[PDB]
């Protein structure tokens, strides 16, 4: 993928469990 | 600006994403476009020529 940014993706499961 | 200028104000968008939206609009996910973007552009020139 071109110009894909190095950025974090949140997961709605790890904070919960 | 893709189709945004037709419906109102012209909203700039990178051409590859405009293509991505148009691909999504026909049932082909945008990752197909991004993974083959170079192939598609070179290929497009031969079609215009
Ligand atoms: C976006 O355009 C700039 C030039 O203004 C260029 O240096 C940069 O590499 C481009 N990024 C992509 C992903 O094409
Ligand atoms: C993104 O992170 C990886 C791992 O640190 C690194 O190898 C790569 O060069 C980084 N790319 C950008 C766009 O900074």
């Amino acid at each position: 993928v071109i110009g894909i940014v190095n950025n974090t993706v949140y997961d709605p499961l790890q904070p919960e469990l | 600006s893709g189709w945004t200028f037709g419906a109102g104000p012209a909203l700039q968008i990178p051409f590859p994403m405009q293509m991505a939206y148009r691909f999504n609009g026909i049932g082909v996910t945008q990752n197909v476009l991004y993974e083959n973007q170079k192939l598609i552009a070179n290929q497009f020139n031969s079609a215009i020529g």
